Formats: C-alpha cells, structure tokens, sequence
C-alpha cells in the first residue's frame, strides 16, 4: 500500500514516483 | 531516703486478669498504677489482691476502660497522703470511660493539697455519700463526684460505728458535730484538719513541721518527716535543691546523672526510653518544646531566638503515621532520622495540616513505605521533603516502596521542588492514573545511576489513562472579552492528519499562581478541574493553513485568573512517540470587564448623612481597577414613591428598601429569551450518555474504512 | 454558553469577535 | 438634568434652588462626574455630604480605563437607609396651617427639601367618633396636590393627635398621644416642639 | 428472449473519459464495476451516453472521487436489484466523495440481495434521506449514510407527497420516522403489499405471483418475470434445473460444456489456471466442500471415503480476517496454515456470517490474536476448534492474545469444547466480563496449568464487572416487608473454611429481567451500583440455632426489581484456580405502600362539575399494581382564605388561580438549555475521599472478646 | 369524606363529619364510610359531589387488599382547582336587590346556591359633599359581617360607584364604566352588577 | 446556518469563518 | 510528501497532481 | 454497620426482624 | 449494660431478643 511508505517512515521521491510517466 | 521496704515506681497493667500477685514487698509507690486496654476484665478475679502496706502515694490516679473491678480495696491500706503530682486533665483522680467500680481502697486519705477528683461512668459504686467533703480536697469547686450507685440513692451507706470493726476511727467535724465518717463498707478515714493541711498532722502530736506533710514521726524537725511538701533528700527536707541535684516537683532532688547521662548512653540498646533527658523549666524532662534548643556540652535545653527547629531521634527509628494527628504528634520535629511510614486510613482533606507539618519534615532516613494517602491526590504539597536515606533497609534491600496503592494519581512536582535518592535501589510500581516520565525526571534529579534501575521501576504500565505527551503547545493568539474568549494556537498536527480528533481544554478557577496537574474522582460531572472538548480543524493546503486551530470559550468571569491549558485527543496505540501535545498551565486573567458586579452590598453608617458602603467581590479582586462609579445624586424621586401606600392599606411598605421603580427582576426564571446563557454541560451524564470508546470505535473505524478504501486502488506494481 | 448552544443577541458579541478588520462582511441575524 | 463635578465624596453644598442647600439633592445627569470615589485598594469608602437619612438608590459599579471616559460596570440597584434621625423628624423647615372653612385646620408641612429624609407618608390613626367630615391620612400625591393634611371633625375641648411624619424614621410632630386644646373646632397648635 | 444477452464482465473505469463503450447493449455485469478519479469534468462530458441496458450487477458497484455525473438518472436509470454474492466491505454500493450532485436516479430498484448501502462524504447531493433503501436491504442496521448536507445544514431532503407518475410516496415507518419512499425530489418510489413484496410486484397497481421477486415484465406472470427469485434458464425463472444444465454462481443455469471449458481456461490471461469449477449435486462450484474430493475421471466432485478436508495455503504472509469480505476469502477451509487475527468492531453481530464461512476450520497454526473488539458477544464460530500446531508463534510465547473484548461474556457452552496447546501460553488483560472459573477450566484442558506466567500476566485485571463461580449459594430463607427484606442464604464457605473473610452483596436497579452482572464498571445511574459487606454471627456451622447466615437490605424502593448476586471475599493461592462463590442472580422486589405523593400532580381540570387529573409514578414505584382509591379532605374556612382577603389593590397572591404550565414547548422551553435559574446546582462540585472504614471498626468492639480470650489469655506465660 | 373517625362503615348518610352532606350510603366495608373510587386501565378519575367554582385537595394511595374495598385509612395528598364554566362565574343566585325609593335602602347581593370560594367583586364608593358615606369590601368574611351596604337619600337619580374591570376566567356579572342612572333597573342602573 | 449552526447545532467557528472569510 | 509523512485524502490528491492525467497504471496480466 | 439514623421507628423493626417467631416489642425501648 | 441507642451507638442480639414481648 501507499500508506506503507507514506503513513510511516520517511516518504521520499522514489516512494511517490513509482507509477508516473 | 531512710525508708523501709521497696520504694517502687509505677508501671502499667494490660490485657490480663490480675498481675498484682507479683507484688509482695512494695511498701511505697512513687508512680501511679494505670489501667489500660481492659476491655474484658471480669469482677470475680479482683476480689483479692496483694500489697504489704503503704507509707504514702505520690502521683495521681487514672482509671480507664475496665469492665470488672468489684473490689480494689486491698491495694493501699494504712494510707497517709495522696496527691496528683502529675495531673492528667488537671485532676488528682480521674475515673472516666470505665464501668462498675463497686468498691475501691483509699480508705484513710488525709489530704490532697493539689488536684480535685473527677468520677464518671460508674454504674456500680457505693459509699461516696458518707465521706469527708472539704477536709480532703484543696479545690472544692473542681470536685466532680457523680454517677455512683450510692449517689443514686440506691446503696445503703453501711459503715463502721454500727456493726463493723475498729481501725483507728476518730470522729471529725465538718458540720459542727463530730461525725464518724467513713469511706467504704468496713473502713474508716483518718483526715487531718483544713487549718494546717499544708504542714501535715500526726497522731504523735500536733500539726507536723512546716516542711512535713501528711504524717511525720515528730514535729518541729524536717528530718522526722516521712513525707515533705518541700524537697526531700537523703532523710532531711529543704526548700530548694543544690545545683548538683536537679529538682523534682517540689518533693525530691536527684543527681544530674539520672537525667543527663542516664539516656545518652543508649541509642537502641536500653528499654527505658532514650530521648536525651535534659533540664529546663527547673525540671528534668525528656525533651523541650520548639523554640528551645540545645547549646551546652551537658545538653541542657536553653532558649533560642524565636521559634527554632527540632531534630528528633525517635524510639526504634520507625514511626507509622496513620492519621493527620499521628503526624501532628511529631509536630515541630523539622528533621526525622528514621522511617516515617504512611498507612493513613480515613479523613477528609485535613492534609492541609500536613502541608504545615510534613511540609517541614525534610528527611526520612529509613525505608519509605508510604500508601493510603487518600487526602492528598498529589504529593507536591510539602515544601521541605528532599532527603530520603536508606539507613534502615526493609525486605528487598529497598529504601522506597509504594506498590499497588490506590486513591493516588500524582506525585511531587519538580517545577517548585526537588528530591534526592540515596543508599541503594528503589521500587516504584502499580500506581495507575499517572504519567511515567515524571518518575524519569525523579531519577534525573536524584542522580547517581546504577542504584536507579530501569527494571525495578514501572516503565511498562500504569499510564494508559494519562498519556505522556512529549511535545507542548502555547496560545499564539488570545482575543478575550468578559467571558467570550477566542484562543487560537499552533496548527501543528501529528504525522497522520486524521488520528487527532480535537482538543481537550482544561480549565478551573485559580486566583493563586501555583497549581499541580491532576483530576479529581469521577461521579459523572463532579470533578475538581473542568474539562471539555473542541472539534478538530480542517486542512486547506499542503504548505500552510489559513484557519488556525481556534476555540471560543465562555462562562469565565472577567477579572479572574484561570489555570487553563489544553491536551490533544490522542488515539491509544502501542507507541506514544507520535502523540499530540499539551499547552502549559497559564494563569490567564480574564480582562477586567463591565459584567464585574460586586455582591453583599451593605449600607452601614456612623451617622445619617454618611453611608460607609462595604461589600465582597464575586470574582473581582480589584487588581486592575482604577475607580468606582457610585451614585448618590437623587434617583429615587419617583412618582411610584409619591403615589403609593395609603394608610388605609396594611403596614407593608414600612421597613422596606425595595420598591417598584428600582426593580430589575426577571419576568420569568424560565429560559425564554436571554436566560439560556446558563445552558451548560451535562451533569447527569459527564458530556454524553455513551462513554468515550463508542466514539473512538467510530473514529478509528472510519480510518480503517478509508485506508481500506485506499489500499485497493493504489500500488499498480511492486516495480 | 458554548457548552451546547448560545441563542440570543449575544451572538453579536461573538460575531464581531470572529472577523476583525479584513474586509469583513458578517451577517448578524436579529 | 444638572451636570455635576467632582470625583470624590462631596462635602461642599450643592446648589439646589432652595434656601437651605444640601448635596446629593439633585436629579441625575448624563455627566459622568458624580459624587463617586476612586479606588483606595480596599472595599470600603466612607461617604460624606449626604442628607440625614434621605432615601438613595445606588448602582454599585467598579471601573477601569479612566482615560477615555468612566468606562464602568453594569448596574446593581440597591437602596440605602442608614441611621434615621427621628429627632430631626420634628422640624427641618417650619410648619404652618391653613384654617379651611370646614372646621378643619389643614396642617401645611414646609421644608427646603426634606423633613428628615424623603416624605413618603404621614401615618394618621384618627378615624374615631363615628363618621364625620372627609378624613385623609394624606399620602404624598394628595400632599403634593394640597400641601397639607385632612382629618375628621374636631369638637371643642381636648384632642389626642395621632399624626407622625413617616419618612421611614418616625417621631415627626408626635411621639405620644398628648391632648391639644381644640378651640371652636379650629386653631390647634399642633407640633408643640415635636 | 426475455433477459437480454451480451453479458459484459466488469472492469475498472479510471482516469479518462469515453471509457464507457464497454457498456453498449450490455445486460448484466460479470465482475466488479468501478468509477474512479474523474476530476474536473463537466456534466455534459459524461452525458454522451446513457445505459438503461444494465439491469442488475453481479457484485459491488463503486463510485469514488467523481465530480461530474450530477445524478444517476441519465446513465443508469433503469435498474432493479444488485446481487450480493461477493461483497466489498459491509455492502455492495459505494458512493464516496461525490461533488456537484443534486439528484439521484436508479429508478425503481427493488431489492439488494445482501449487505447494506454507502452514500458518504457527499455534502452536495440533497434529497437522499427518505430514499427507499431499508426494505431493499437485508441488514436493516449496519447502515452508513452520513456526512450528507441535511445534518450539515445546507439543504432539506424533501420529496413530493403526490403520485409522481405511476410511482407514489407512501409515508412508511422506519425506526419510528416517516420516510417518503422516493429517489430524489419531483419523483417517488412505490410500495406494494407485504405478501406481494415477498415475491415482488409490477409498478402498475398489480401484484406478481410466486417464482418471482421483483417486477414482472409480462405483468402477473410467474414464468416470464424479470428479477427472478431463483435461478434462470433461457429467460425463464427456475427453482432447480434438471440436467445437463447445472447451476452457476448460484443464479444461472449453464451447460456442462461451459463449466468444463471454464475449468479448461483462466481469467488471468493464462490457460489451465484460475477459475477451477467442477460439478456438485446441482451446481458448478470451485473447491468442493470437505468430505467431497475431485474426480479426474470426468472432472467432478465425488464423495471421498473418510474425511478429505481442504486446507487453505497461508504458510507465509499474514492474511487476517477482520471483515465480512475477508471472512468470505476462506470458505470451507479446514486449516489456517498462518496466524489468525480478529479486529472486527461494531455492527449487529456479524458473527452469523462467520458461522456461514468460519466455524469449520479446526487447526489454527501459529497464534490467535483477538484484539480490540468494541462489540463482540457469544463466540460460537470456533466450536470446531480443538487443535493447534503452533508452527510460528508471536513474541512472548503467547498464542492466545485476547484483549479489549468488552462485552465478550461467553466463550462456549462446554459441550465437549476443548483445545490442545502444543506450545505457547495464555495472555489475558482487560476482560471485564470474562469469567475466572471457566478460564481455569480452559487452562486445564490445554496443558497450560503451571506453565502460565505469574510475572507478566495476571487475572485480577479482568472480571472487573462480571464473572462466574462453579461454587454457588442458594437462598434458604426470605421474609418480605415493603421497604426491607430479611434474606438468608446457604452457609457454604470455600474448602479453607478459616480463609473465610465475609460476603459481599451487590444490588442495583437493573431495568428488566434476563440481564447479566454489570456492577463493577458502572459508577452512576443506569445500573446505579451499591455494595455492602456481610458477616453474620455464624462463622462455623457447628453451633446450630434458628438464625443461619443472612442479611437484611438497609432500605430499597417499594416494588422494585432489584438484582441480587453475591461474591465472597476470599484469599488466593500460589497459582490461581477456581476460588470464590456466588448465588443465583435473582430479581426480587418488596411489598408496597403509597404515602408519597405521585410526582407532578398537575392540575388538569377541565369541567366545573368533574375533575380531570394527570398521574405519573411517584419517586417510589409504590407498587406496579394500578389499583387506587381517591378521596379528598375539604379546605373550607382555611386561614389562608380570610387572611389573604383580596378585595382591593396590592398583590395578595389572589385566591383560586388556575394556570397549568405545560412544561413541554409552552412554558420552560427546551432548546437544549438544561439548568433552570430558580435554584442552580453545582456540576464540577468539590469532592472528598472515602470514609466508610471508620464505621465497621466500631462493630469489632462486640466481636473481639472471645478472640482475645483465645489468642491473648491462653498464652503459656511465666507469670 | 369520613363519616366516622374509626375504620368501619356505619351507612349513616346524615352524618359525614361536616355541616354539609356529601357521602351516600354504600354496603358495609372494613374501612371508613368514604367515596370509594376504583381504578381500571386509566390514570384519571373524576370526583362528583362538589360545589361550583371551587378547588379541592385529593387523596390517593394503593394498598394490597382488594377482596374488601381497601384496608388503608390514610393517603397521600395532592391539589387541584376545578375548571370554572358558565354556571358559577355569574351569580349563582339572582342579581336582584331590594328596591327602596323611600330615603333608605338595604343592599344585599344574594348568596350562592352552592357556596363558591370567590365571588365577582364590585367596588363600593358612593361619596358626596362631605356627608354620611358608605364603603364596602366584598369578601366572604367582609360580606358576612357588613351585610352588604345601606344608603340614605333614595330616589331615581345618579349614584356614584367605583369602576374597574373583572377578569378571573370570564365573569358573568361585572362593573360598568357608564355614568349610572336609575331607569328602574333593567340590569345596570339601580343594581351595578350585570 | 448563520443563526442555526451554533444556536441550533454544536458551535464551531469553521462555518462562522465563511461569513467574512 | 512535504514533511515526509502524509496520510489522508491529501496524499491521493498530491499523488494525482504529481503524475497528472494518464498517470496511474495497473497490471491485468497476473 | 454504617452509622445511619437507625433509631426511632427502625428500632421497632430492629426489635421485630430478629423476632416475630417470638413476638415483638411494639414500642421503643429508649 | 444500660445502652439504649444503636444508631449513634452499638448493640447486639442479646440486648434486643429479650425485648420481643
């Protein structure tokens, strides 16, 4: 889940841009 | 000196049938035989007792809580003199809180030069109606002879002179006639005259020498006295003792070794009471009151400038105080070198006295076993409590112990106090309703780690009702009014923007500037503090919000200081690191505002053209005040006064200071237009009928919905 | 008070306390 | 109506358009400078310049921010009645009478402003001797519209009066039923040093 | 055909317009239909097509974060039912975070097969409160339509009362409120008779017949009706389909060749994979139940000899069943190779569905974890649980982690219930209604005796309001009065008779019979709790008499069903076992008398000759018996009459007034303002501590003589 | 209510422990001879045997005994005022008076048939130029004592009477505001009521 | 609303902000 | 996102803004 | 026992509840 | 043994059982 990298320990750029173009 | 037999001091009797058979040689009693804790003594065993004879009786008599005693008439035969040297409640004799003293001795009493007799609660007691009245009592007014069987006109006053024996029974005069006065059923009293009661009388001649008293071998000689009202010593009598000998109640002189060095030798190895007996007030006493210290090498108590502290060494170094008066027992003792155990049961908020007393008790050198502190919810009310030593170690080698204690939720605060730890480990466990980091601060201030174990102290439970919030907050803005006050604080939220569910505002009336942090017992509305909840804010954009977390409060009176703060509605979890915060207690003063209305308006005067008005304030101590607006220009020249109360009516307007045109009474007390300002919180229920968890059950449920609605729609690929 | 509800002209005493001089256009219903 | 000056308790006389002038004898005015007093750090202020037992409504009020105006508190209405001078109820101003042509001596009670406080009534208990002329234990309104007091018929001889001025203090022109000499149904010198 | 063909399987509609082309001419859905993330789109954007072609949906319909599509009247107007075979979370209809809505279509829906609805976080749609949804659902409770714009004060959900076309809005009662059955304003939803609605009805003032459940196309026909109550074949409703056509997905009748081909294919773009369906008695189904294995001879389900259970592979990776949808993930499995966690909360006892899914597995590998259940009672979905392998346990060796199970006052009925613990220990904390003597029995039948930890886990934290004791007491004598009763129960004591400390009676006003113990958690009204200790003269049974152990109530209300149960004060051994007793929880009441005035004797007279009265119960019940007798004492010539003579001016409280207040809405209104200013009462009042212990100690004065005589007097002593 | 102070029934309707008779004979019962009122499926029951325009107390109690009427001889007390109607707010008796045009009159508004608690009162102020004057306050005590009023100088003409409106719950005979004549007593002129 | 969100509902300044912000 | 700890609908909105239209993927072939 | 006002009429009940099988003392003993 | 009160004082069975005439 996205929460597993953003509702928890630090949410960096790679934790977000994993499915964008 | 120069007496026969055993000159025996006194000792108590307790919790047995009879322990007088041991006495077979004591012919002189210098003490006073007390009776204590005789809740089940039966009369039949006291019919016969043992005592050889008596020369005189020195001290008072006190009888207390005895069930038997049909006869105490075998203990003191051949009586010469009785007086209360010491005085329990100022009386020579005190019969109180006992029952059924059918017969007693004392049947040849000659004089009691100081102290009257008080008798109480004697359902059975006879022959107190045929005895000398004024010849024996120095103070007749203080005589309280009441509640006796003969005094109820039920006991026939059988006495000698009719059918009993002869025991040297002269006929004395109290009512002109030489009456054959008696004391009991088969005894008669020898009584000296009232004229020379301060000198003593004897059958060997006239009134004894002035130094003698009661009885003497021959008159005109202090040596011949067997009992002297002046100081007796080594056979003779004298008016004052020599400086080598300290005094004893106008009656004896004793070497200083029996007061000074007698008790200094023993600290814990003598069963007599080692209190460092000193000399003051011209007499030897165990210890002197406060304001009188010890200065000399001989340890004689001497005055010091004003009140002074007392360093008290108690017997056994242990004293379990079980009441506020049990602590007042050691009042004045500013430092106690031993254990002061608290097992106090009962009471109601009288522990303010302890803040006067235990607020001076600094050190407790022994093991600290304290529990049952019902009165003080917080232990932050003693201004001198800093030292805790382990000179006496209880089981477990601990110097502190408070385990599974109830009716406590707080401890001593370090904002205005401190405490230090010494002599080994310490055990603190199982006192719920109190945060745990306060004990960590206790360890930090105490210092000397290694003897402060983080496994022998609670760091695992007992704090799941008052969450330890690491962060703290403030009031960035406060726009006040008479009661409507908008407080706005920082928009800081937890890392999760839904776990926080509002803010719990805490407030109360507190003009003082020193307050702890606690919460009284729970009775669905009743609490020392007042607490309410505020809805959470709303997010607007990522970098910052345009609406700070704000809240409008009412009910607070103007001019008044309130020790107010807030906490965060924190959802319980397994980690307190990410919880919210709490504001610091601020004694915020509601601004001096026009709804200030003094009360108890009293119009008094020393004249007619004056009115010295005085009052009391509801909550306005006038600290910020500048002036008082008061009216004396005529505003009662009303047509209602000029056009009312004809004499044809009954007298109702006379003796009044309230008339129609000055009325401001509510039309109806019912809530109609503006009386709804009193709409307050639930007081049948605390705030809501359903307790807190049912709300949390909803709150987290929504989270577990929304996140469950999220975890299915994201993460297209692990890659 | 704010315990459950405030109903009356006292809202005015609250209403002006909310906005302040920022181009306010609050609507006091009386 | 008439603005006043001073911020402390008054002692000088206040102009009242009467021969004998006493302070605290004026209707109120919008002017804030009243006979009040400022704070002395204590909830007690001796007040002077008042009248002997005059009725006084007062609205007790504290204040703050004296600079712009007397910004003060809301009103709590309390009436003051302290130390009646029943001795003074005898006379402040003189007393006279108009002998009306009905065998009645309408006793006219003069005053600068007060015969010992606020006139509210003159208690009278004279209604005996059956039914007679129009008797009034006159109230303050009828006193205003007539400036005196009516009574029953009075015959020649002795008459015990029962008229005492009741300003909530008592003892005005009467303390005990002394008998005046009624001469020809008229000419009763009432208030004989009373 | 009657039912149109061209079945279109479900897909995800996400992030772009014009993706609705897969709905062209589609009859029903086979899969999941989702409409997600359509942001910044005009209403005209998605109105390029409308789909009344759809009739019913096989599974959940999802709408999440769509701002266009202002209503459903122009995309899916005509729909009848929504299948509830598969569920999403508590329901099938998700409508979450919709914007720009003001109406709602879905014209003439009839019944949702299983679950509930959800229309939430939609502050834009109005007219969404009285919509016909209740009878359409099975779960009348567990409904979620909140965060609308009617409780938020932004629009009133009004619907028309008249017959909108063929439809009409009958005011139907749901939970006490009259809902106008509709879908939006200017439209209505019809209601048919109950018998008709049992099998559906047409919207033509006509009723269908059996074999149907909704609207019959050819009206009043059983064979050609839309929305069949059971399976269907070639456009005809059927209860059971003879061969070769077997059932499929519980609602269609499909050919054997179709099921064989489906087993020979997979719906994950592979072959010989997923969707493994095989024949049963009448139905193609995957994963035949236990006791029926596969048959490769013809690819069927055949009855195996002996048990042939099917285990669900959960060796690695936690898959907790915390929802009804998660419960349906494991249908008919027999062993959970992983660890099972239960966190379900709220609802209306959804465990029935667990009985339909769970309660069949018998080996729980690893560790069970029943955590944070705010509402869960009568555990009956692990009856078959009698085995555990314990392949991988949690930290602390606690494979039974029970916590926060507030109202979970039962485990089983102990009809051969048992469980064998290969490895691990038992954890129990905060279980207010979980019993002690049954937990001990569970310990005994799982090899946990002795190895239970007495350093981390305790028992007294639990049972704080209710428990059970195999030891029991009985009521051996009763004598009844109106305000008190002398009760006397059995003299039984635990095996250690001298460990007896005393009995403890617990009484409260339980509202009605058949209610369990609650005292211990409640400290205010609504089970107002009172407790009194008891210690009658008999401590041993040797001295017989006419007074066996018992107590009398200190005072109760006349004819009140007070609940009585007892728990003896007892010690506890090294390892806790069955200890403590009780009696039957008995609801008893006293006799009655009515001297107390019935409360609110409101003067409601309406005739001069006859008197109308209004009676409410007095503060005391004074007997539930309704029989009364009415008289009156006269009040003529009362002093109030001639003293309060009102024949002139001035208030006299004039005689003979009549003005009833009518407290509700006429005088003393209720705008949620509670306090009345007649005489206010404190809410956050002061508080003191407990003080009862000063009283019972008095009675010790009359129970300690024999104790001292046996313990202090008979000591062998040298005296 | 109680015909005897004991706890038995005597069936003596002529004795009811009051000057008036309200109880009626019933079969003998083990309690006081009292107006028994049974209750079955209701929480309201009337009390017949009262006088018009009055308010009364009420007794109530429930006791176990039902084979007899009720053993209990005590009760709990409530209050209730009867609702007036158009039967006693007017004069229960007539509003006629004794006419006399012969230098004297006896004035007596007739007493009620059923004694009420409060009559509709009309003030009496007939004053003139200082002569024999009559007044009257209308209460039960005052009406019983003074016996109405008696005037002098009787002839057809004007007669001064004080005027004030009456409103209890809607009266049936009132005081009028007109300059009263004497036109032979239609309703108003001679007798002010009605 | 303006006179029904705090009197006829639980008071909250969020809706009150809308009338001037 | 901005504090490295975001949890809510704001997370989804920011994620959508990061990618934009034709930003989300998934995998049918599984 | 907790010290209530157990005197007065309660005394009669205190005299009765341990009796009735052996009569009872009607009036107070105080 | 002349105790009469038992509300502000104490009593026992043997003081009351006799008074059951």
């Amino acid at each position: 889940g996205i929460v597993e990298q953003c509702c928890t320990s630090i949410c960096s750029l790679y934790q977000l841009e994993n499915y964008c173009n | 000196h120069l007496y026969p037999g055993e000159v025996c001091p006194g000792m108590d009797i307790r919790n047995n049938l009879t322990r007088l058979h041991e006495l077979e040689n004591c012919s002189v009693i210098e003490g006073h035989l007390q009776i204590l804790l005789m809740f089940k003594t039966r009369p039949e065993d006291f019919r016969d007792l043992s005592f050889p004879k008596l020369i005189m009786i020195t001290d008072y008599l006190l009888l207390f809580r005895v069930y038997g005693l049909e006869s105490l008439k075998d203990l003191f035969p051949n009586l010469t003199v009785i007086r209360g040297s010491r005085l329990f409640f100022n009386y020579a004799l005190v019969i109180f809180e006992m029952v059924h003293l059918k017969e007693l001795g004392l049947y040849n009493l000659m004089n009691i030069t100081r102290g009257s007799v008080r008798i109480e609660k004697n359902n059975e007691l006879c022959y107190l109606a045929t005895i000398d009245w004024s010849r024996i009592l120095d103070s007749v007014e203080d005589n309280y002879i009441v509640l006796n069987k003969d005094d109820n006109e039920e006991c026939g006053d059988i006495c000698p002179g009719t059918a009993k024996g002869k025991t040297n029974c002269p006929a004395t005069v109290i009512n002109g006639q030489f009456v054959e006065r008696c004391w009991t059923h088969s005894h008669c009293q020898k009584v000296c005259p009232t004229i020379c009661k301060s000198h003593g009388c004897t059958a060997e001649g006239l009134c004894c020498h002035s130094e003698c008293l009661g009885n003497c071998s021959q008159p005109d000689d202090p040596t011949k006295c067997v009992a002297c009202r002046n100081f007796y010593l080594d056979g003779r009598c004298v008016e004052t003792c020599p400086p080598p000998y300290y005094h004893f109640q106008d009656w004896r002189c004793v070497n200083f070794s029996f007061c000074q060095d007698l008790h200094h030798k023993c600290k814990n190895s003598r069963r007599q009471g080692c209190h460092q007996y000193v000399i003051h007030n011209n007499k030897c006493i165990p210890e002197c009151p406060s304001g009188y210290t010890m200065n000399s090498s001989n340890l004689l108590c001497t005055p010091c400038l004003g009140p002074c502290p007392k360093v008290c060494h108690l017997l056994e170094g242990e004293k379990t105080i079980d009441s506020v008066t049990s602590a007042q027992e050691l009042r004045g003792c500013t430092v106690i070198n031993g254990s002061l155990i608290i097992n106090i049961r009962g009471g109601n908020n009288l522990a303010a006295e302890l803040e006067a007393n235990l607020g001076l008790i600094e050190e407790i050198s022994g093991y600290l076993k304290i529990r049952r502190s019902y009165a003080l919810v917080s232990l932050s009310f003693f201004r001198k409590l800093r030292l805790i030593r382990g000179e006496t170690l209880e089981i477990g080698n601990y110097s502190f112990y408070a385990l599974d204690n109830q009716n406590l939720r707080q401890l001593w605060d370090w904002s205005k106090h401190n405490l230090t730890i010494t002599q080994g480990k310490l055990f603190f466990h199982y006192n719920p309703k109190l945060c745990l980091s306060e004990i960590h601060k206790m360890e930090e201030v105490s210092g000397t780690k290694g003897r402060q174990e983080r496994n022998d102290i609670a760091l695992k439970t007992n704090g799941d009702q008052a969450s330890c919030e690491n962060e703290l907050l403030k009031f960035s803005y406060i726009r006040t009014s008479f009661d409507k006050i908008l407080l706005r604080w920082e928009p800081y939220w937890p890392p999760d923007f839904r776990d926080l569910l509002g803010f719990m505002l805490f407030y109360k009336e507190a003009p003082y500037q020193n307050v702890t942090e606690f919460d009284g017992q729970d009775a669905c509305g009743s609490n020392s503090w007042t607490v309410v909840d505020i809805d959470p804010p709303l997010r607007s954009n990522d970098p910052k919000s345009q609406n700070h977390p704000g809240w409008l409060m009412r009910g607070l009176k103007p001019w008044t200081q309130y020790a107010i703060f807030v906490k965060t509605l924190v959802t319980f979890s397994d980690e307190r690191r990410t919880y919210g915060a709490k504001s610091d207690i601020i004694y915020v003063q509601t601004d001096a505002t026009n709804p200030s209305v003094p009360l108890d308006p009293i119009s008094v005067s020393n004249s007619s053209s004056q009115i010295i008005l005085k009052w009391k304030p509801p909550s306005d101590p006038n600290g910020n005040i500048t002036h008082y607006l008061v009216f004396w220009e005529r505003q009662a020249e009303d047509s209602e006064l000029f056009e009312l109360d004809y004499c044809l009516k009954g007298l109702k307007l006379p003796s009044r200071t309230w008339s129609p045109p000055f009325e401001s009474e509510d039309s109806q007390k019912h809530n109609q237009s503006e009386y709804e300002d009193s709409a307050g919180e639930c007081c049948s229920c605390p705030k809501t009928d359903s307790q807190i968890l049912k709300e949390l059950e909803e709150s987290s449920f929504r989270k577990t919905f929304e996140d469950y609605l999220h975890n299915v729609v994201f993460v297209p690929r692990p890659s | 008070f704010v315990n459950q509800h405030l109903c009356g002209s006292h809202l005015v005493e609250a209403l002006y306390l909310v906005c302040g001089e920022r181009g306010f256009f609050y609507t006091p219903k009386t | 109506s008439l603005g006043d000056v001073g911020n402390v308790t008054v002692a000088v006389p206040t102009v009242a358009a009467f021969p004998n002038t006493s302070s605290t004898s004026v209707p109120t005015s919008p002017e804030e400078h009243r006979p009040f007093e400022k704070v002395v750090n204590k909830e007690s202020l001796v007040i002077s310049g008042l009248r002997h037992f005059t009725g006084y409504r007062i609205e007790l009020q504290a204040c703050n921010q004296d600079t712009p105006e007397e910004r003060c508190s809301v009103a709590a209405y309390v009436s003051a009645r302290t130390m009646p001078e029943a001795k003074a109820d005898d006379i402040v101003g003189p007393v006279t009478h108009e002998i009306f042509e009905n065998n009645v001596v309408h006793l006219m009670w003069q005053e600068p402003k007060e015969p010992n406080g606020l006139i509210v009534l003159y208690e009278v208990s004279y209604r005996r001797y059956g039914d007679e002329e129009l008797h009034l234990c006159v109230s303050r309104k009828h006193f205003a519209l007539e400036r005196g007091c009516r009574l029953r018929g009075l015959s020649p001889g002795n008459y015990s009066v029962r008229i005492r001025a009741t300003s909530l203090a008592g003892n005005g022109s009467w303390t005990e039923p002394t008998y005046f000499y009624v001469t020809d149904y008229l000419d009763v010198p009432s208030n004989i040093a009373k």
